[PDB]
DNA sequence: CCCTGGAGAATCCCGGTGCCGAGGCCGCTCAATTGGTCGTAGACAGCTCTAGCACCGCTTAAACGCACGTACGCGC
């Protein structure tokens, strides 16, 4: 308490984001962290029970469901994108999306 | 024949609550179908979680989780605190 | 635990939307995307953590998650 | 035989919890069926009624009307936050949709 | 029995668009909704058949149409 | 004299407020019927169908069909319009699971 | 007493008859279980299961690998519209989603 | 130790009828597992269900008929309704 | 301003290690299989009777269509 206080590629946007997503929708690996997720799962655990563990598994089950859901959620969101004319996602596109799926 | 309903228990209730106003064919019939399919959901959650920890009973603890479960926010509390208060008012 | 909602980095967003397919991610769905996040784990480990107490148990296993995923429609294989 | 008195009437309840037992007996979903769960579950539909009755009657009398129509019904399951995600996946019928309207649909 | 696909008329489709809360009604939109009720029905009536046909039955009651809805996660009350 | 002309919106307005607070069926009983018998015509050519069995499935097709089309007015106004269109119907089934 | 011949060779069947008889008799279900019930849903079990390994096989063949990887069954499962519908809502875990790209993302 | 219920080999020799060729790494048998779990559950419920919305004790191949033609879509259904008959044929053969 | 030739960098096919998870094998034991025996749900025959199928008057609110223009869908 007692203290006082020659020139570059240049890679336009867009094709390198394709590129990506050529890259992770054939991919197989977890794109979350391990340790941040499993973090704020026993942070979300411990404002309704103290003194709670989660073993390796089910923090695995868990972090697999979070990003199927958020990946779905993404396609939504992208395919009411482009069903407003558009190339990128607002946060508005999502909050529709829930509202359609009824969560 | 004889049917099985629950028409006179959801009157009294509304009597108890509310004695000035009545009911219809219609409004009772969507409220029966409404608490059959509510007693089908928290029997079925309850029959599984028996059915999960190799449980051979339902317990009132078994009604408790499929309220929490199925009932979300201060609605499942209130419904175990008055499940709770008939159990003790039962014993 | 404290500040744990920001352990979702920006990047694991921008990938998670790169495996959906977005084309251009807004500097604004991070949090939006953070929130849903907490919400729907907010329903899943309290589901769980209902299942865990009403076997007795102190730590909650897989197949309590899964049967917290099945009951709302977002069945998981695997566990 | 002694005097037949209900266990509704003992738990201070109005539903049948031998009614409950019964179907839970015959509804073939568990071996035993203990004895504070038909109470447990009367209890939480007794609840649940009465919420559901007295948010129709509110509406009701929000129109004016003093018999509980199944419009009365709709609007007090739809006006309840808790009611409409436990009723999310519900049909009611003779009961219509909330009477709302976009901001941008005002001209 | 043919052609009873247009029974649906024009406007009993303004009115189902008009009760949730539609401004503005495209022309081609009725075909569309006409192609979706379609689908929906031949997937509850088909399932009312299934049901029908393991109860013994030959005429379609409403509690095998409320059976076969709530399977799918439309439970209709009243019937 | 010259008529009233009522604005594009107005008449609009009265039928959503109208239909908002009325019960009533908007699809008429018969023709809904007659498509529900040839519909279970393709399953089964010797069946019956109770009345109330064709007013269940009149009052869940007409609640499943106003509620995609809230969400398609939704998705509409997402999408800088007013008007609805048959892609917005297919987003909101894409969506919900059933397209 | 005779040779203790299994129920699965003796219906042309791979999948245990008497494990799903006994799921079925302990799972709560029914009070009975009839003779040809375990055989009509060991068949459709041994039906799905062939059917899902066979669009995995396939996929996997596609993609030149021996061994079936979870990838191999989420192709399989999402690619079949059989197989979509019948598991719209179920998730599958290390698996991902359909490598798609809409026609307007390409420049 | 204690024995757990599972059809890893079953899925295994299914496998090694229709492709003779081809392996199967674990997490891959556990998610065959786990779908053939929920798959069994699902008709048996819907057997159950069936037996009980006619007032019937037993659940006989009828009901996983309702159940698999309720359930499985289409041409899927059709397959496996006239798998289960062959397999109903043969059993009391 | 558009088409075509040359090169930087992410991506794809390929040779070599090997290793750690997958395939096959040893028991054996606990769940799968065989036979009998009843209570009992279920298949089958006759009655019926209350609700559904088909047609008819009619009339009237519901629905197809055409004329006009201004909010809104779409192009820039």
């Amino acid at each position: 308490r007692q203290s006082t206080g020659k020139k570059p590629h240049r890679y336009r946007p867009g094709t390198v984001a394709l590129r990506e997503i050529r890259r992770y929708q054939k991919s197989t690996e977890l794109l979350i962290r391990k340790l941040p997720f499993q973090r704020l799962v026993r942070e979300i655990a411990q404002d309704f029970k103290t003194d709670l563990r989660f073993q390796s598994s089910a923090v695995m089950a868990l972090q697999e469901a979070s990003e199927a859901y958020l990946v779905a959620l993404f396609e939504d969101t992208n395919l009411a994108a482009i069903h407003a004319k558009r190339v990128t996602i607002m946060p508005k596109d999502i909050q529709l999306a829930r509202r359609i799926r009824g969560e | 024949t004889r049917k099985e309903s629950y028409a006179i228990y959801v009157y009294k209730v509304l009597k108890q609550v509310h004695p000035d106003t009545g009911i219809s064919s219609k409004a009772m019939s969507i409220m029966n179908s409404f608490v059959n399919d509510v007693f089908e959901r928290i029997a079925g959650e309850a029959s599984r979680l028996a059915h999960y920890n190799k449980r051979s009973t339902i317990t009132s603890r078994e009604i408790q989780t499929a309220v929490r479960l199925l009932l979300p926010g201060e609605l499942a509390k209130h419904a175990v605190s008055e499940g709770t208060k008939a159990v003790t008012k039962y014993t | 635990l404290r500040d744990n909602i920001q352990g979702i980095t920006k990047p694991a967003i921008r990938r998670l939307a790169r495996r959906g397919g977005v084309k251009r991610i807004s500097g604004l769905i991070y949090e939006e995307t953070r929130g849903v996040l907490k919400v729907f784990l907010e329903n899943v480990i309290r589901d769980a953590v209902t299942y865990t107490e009403h076997a007795k148990r102190k730590t909650v296993t897989a197949m309590d998650v899964v049967y917290a995923l099945k009951r709302q429609g977002r069945t998981l294989y695997g566990f | 035989r002694a005097k037949a008195k209900t266990r509704s009437s003992r738990a201070g309840l109005q539903f049948p919890v031998g009614r409950v037992h019964r179907l839970l007996r015959k509804g073939n979903y568990a071996e035993r069926v203990g004895a504070g769960a038909p109470v447990y579950l009367a209890a939480v539909l007794e609840y649940l009624t009465a919420e559901i009755l007295e948010l129709a009657g509110n509406a009701a009398r929000d129109n004016k009307k003093t018999r509980i129509i199944p419009r009365h019904l709709q609007l007090a399951v739809r006006n309840d936050e808790e009611l409409n995600k436990l009723l999310g996946r519900v049909t009611i019928a003779q009961g219509g949709v909330l009477p709302n309207i976009q901001s941008v649909l005002l001209p």
